[PDB]
RNA sequence: UAUUGACGACCCCGAUUGGUUCUACUACAAACG
């Protein structure tokens, strides 16, 4: 069967990519924009530059040159999950459980359930990414699989064409530097992102591939002796002569700004806090992980992740069950391994 | 990299220097008009504009005095090894000879990709994750190109002459250029495509002023500066520039009109 | 008397295109309608200076000396785009 | 009344600006004490 909505009809005209120089949002201000559908573009204010490793041994050799992972499925997103990926109200409310598949994308008060985000792997015990040749993936040491290692068939490597391998990685707890380079923002746009790089301890961003496996958790945070923010006043003494001159220190200033910030969501998305803002809520639970200590795996009938993958069949069991919905991020609810 | 290239790059952190001290706006004003303001109108030059002032007839057209050449890398190839790498299909495949080949590795795909390196990008569809359809693109990024250095090139004859005569004249429109330089030295000019999308961040580590038959106090920009800061100049020349920098920011006229 | 001189473009390089394009200011990106494209000859082509001088002094002038120096100096600039690259 | 039974990759560039503005003959030698 076909849904009766198409999903681009389920997010609202001011959710969609902008069209027009007139309906930029923050990001497409800060980031810049292209107009996909025409005439329209802006260069972006944020520029992202002199990324260096720290690090001279970064990369994990796993123990000689030719060897490598074969790394779990990183299979396609498949929204035609409605329960996934369907929202029952354009604040982004998981579906009901227990309805059918055809309540999915079925009414127009139905929504997208928004931004997809990999929330990080919290609580992955001591030698979980060692030694990574090793196939634990069929043993719950300390209570996890090795989840982001594709099993072994009959003792031979599961190669095949879905899944990728890597020759590498970079070590945890290496380190990188970089610099963001910034134009005209506002207290509130500049309080945004100076509050994702100064989000509290063991909020980590998720970065590069592999995310569904637990890769790419990394922390930001800003080093302030390089930092050299200025209003234009500020550069209007900067460039009012060729002698050096005095820098503000912006350090007496980062917290207000992140006030601005968090006040305007407070006020835009009316709340009485900050962090009780559903998209605040949602993507702090995002950086900070799940604290029940349930493992993060893709759906599956089993605790082990068996070397033949029917993740499908979690979803079978699901439909013929009690056809659960994707909890809310915000609420942190684990799924059943049998969802019935 | 064309010195048309290195020049908007120059000239729009130029413009942009001038327009933050007279907190003057770009935003209502079409591209003619918005490149059309002070001091850059004599360095980085005018469209030719004959107007009607009145009565009188004059053209606001003046060369640019800054002259910029391409710049070129320390890395060359022959005419076909090129047109291998144009001309390759598959990025897996017949590419990388080509790039062994034009690197001048051509048995090292290490070192020939620490030169030219093909990179993926993708979009990634923000409900769904994965990749946007359509949106996967690659670029040949020149990692490891080598460049010679930038030639800059200003013609203080054409200046004094705009300025009728006038060397005191020349301090503004030198202490502009020293302040362009000092954000080309402080990464605040990045060049080429992409500047804002991982690409175009320079490190500047030597500005060479070298003028001939300069007017005495211009003089002390004949320099090796290392400094990002311009603080290889001697102090007193560029305090003796930051005067009239300030004399001229206190009354930003068109400095060639009499 | 300054005569046409043809340019020899080196082994037989064909002729460069070279794009243009004005950056508006406000928003940083392409200005609509300012793009352009020129045709340039490469670098290393050469031609003949064709240069014929009728002295009804004795000698040669110094001022045409001087240019002569100029000349060999690379001092003079030709054609279009003198600040922006070329020439 | 809800069973049958596991396999499988996809994306490969997309949107846009493509010229804009100025100079278009000027002095002459033939006219005029």
């Amino acid at each position: 069967g076909l849904y009766e909505i198409a999903p681009v009809d389920l997010l609202d005209e001011t959710l969609k990519p902008a069209t027009d120089k007139k309906q930029l949002s923050p990001a497409d201000r800060v980031f810049g924009w292209v107009n996909q559908r025409g005439n329209g573009c802006y260069k972006g204010q944020l520029r992202i530059h002199s990324v260096t490793c720290q690090h001279d041994d970064a990369i994990d050799d796993f123990g000689n040159q030719n060897f490598s992972v074969p790394l779990a499925i990183l299979g396609q997103p498949k929204p035609e999950q409605a329960r996934f990926y369907c929202a029952d109200d354009r604040k982004g409310i998981p579906l009901e459980d227990g309805y059918d598949r055809d309540d999915g994308y079925s009414d127009s008060e139905q929504g997208l359930r928004g931004r997809k985000v990999y929330p990080h792997h919290k609580g992955l015990p001591n030698g979980y990414w060692s030694n990574p040749t090793e196939d634990r993936s069929q043993q719950a040491i300390q209570g996890h699989y090795q989840e982001y290692r594709r099993p072994k068939k009959d003792g031979l490597e599961q190669r095949d064409d879905q899944n990728r391998s890597v020759k590498g990685w970079v070590k945890p707890l290496t380190e990188f530097t970089f610099e963001i380079d910034v134009t005209n923002l506002s207290e509130v746009e500049l309080g945004a992102l100076l509050w994702l790089l100064t989000l509290p301890d063991l909020h980590f961003h998720r970065l590069g591939g592999g995310k569904p496996l637990g890769f790419g958790s990394v922390r930001l945070d800003i080093d302030p002796d390089k930092t050299d923010l200025r209003n234009g006043a500020g550069w209007r003494d900067y460039y009012g002569s060729l002698l050096e001159t005095s820098q503000p220190d912006f350090t007496t200033l980062i917290s207000q700004w992140i006030n601005a910030f968090q006040t305007a969501v407070k006020e835009e998305y009316g709340s009485s806090s900050f962090d009780q803002v559903t998209f605040i809520k949602a993507s702090g639970q995002s950086l900070q992980g799940f604290h029940d200590n349930a493992s993060i795996h893709y759906p599956r009938s089993t605790p082990e992740p068996k070397p033949d993958g029917e993740a499908f069949k979690w979803f079978v069991a699901n439909e013929k069950g009690r056809r659960l919905a994707l909890p809310a991020l915000e609420k942190s609810q684990s799924f059943p391994i049998k969802p019935s | 990299i064309p010195g048309s290239s290195i020049k908007g790059i120059l000239r729009t952190q130029a413009e942009r220097i001038i327009r933050t001290i007279c907190q003057s706006n770009g935003s209502e004003k079409n591209f003619l008009e918005q490149l059309r303001i002070n001091l850059v109108n004599e360095l980085f030059g005018s469209a030719s504009l004959s107007q009607k002032q009145n009565g009188k007839d004059i053209d606001l057209g003046k060369i640019g005095a800054l002259a910029v050449n391409d710049c070129f890398s320390s890395l060359s190839m022959t005419p076909d090894q090129w047109k291998a790498v144009e001309n390759a299909t598959e990025m897996t495949g017949n590419l990388q000879p080509a790039l062994k080949q034009a690197t001048g590795y051509p048995n090292n795909i290490s070192q020939a990709y620490k030169v030219l390196q093909p990179a993926m990008h993708v979009a990634v569809d923000r409900w769904t994750g994965g990749a946007a359809e359509g949106m996967l693109y690659s670029v040949l990024e020149p990692i490891g190109v080598t460049w010679e250095p930038i030639q800059v090139h200003l013609d203080i004859a054409r200046l004094k002459n705009y300025y009728h005569g006038k060397e005191e004249k020349l301090k503004p429109a030198i202490a502009l250029l020293l302040l362009v330089l000092r954000d080309l030295a402080n990464k605040k000019i990045p060049v080429g495509y992409g500047t804002n999308r991982g690409m175009g961040t320079i490190t500047v580590s030597q500005i060479t002023l070298n003028g001939k038959a300069l007017p005495t106090e211009l003089e002390p920009l004949n320099k090796t500066m290392t400094c990002p800061n311009l603080t290889d100049l001697d102090e007193a020349f560029r305090q003796d520039l930051s005067t009239a920098w300030k004399e001229w920011i206190a009354d930003p006229i068109d400095l060639c009109q009499q | 008397i300054v005569d046409d001189a043809v340019i020899h473009i080196p082994n037989n390089a064909d002729v460069e295109i070279r794009e243009g394009v004005g950056i508006d200011r406000h928003f940083g990106t392409a200005a609509n309608g300012f793009k352009y494209s020129r045709a340039v000859i490469p670098k290393g082509s050469k031609f003949k200076l064709p240069l014929t001088f009728d002295s009804q002094d004795d000698g040669l002038p110094n001022a045409l000396i001087q240019l002569l120096c100029a000349l060999e100096a690379g001092d003079i600039r030709l054609g279009a785009a003198k600040t922006r690259g070329l020439g």
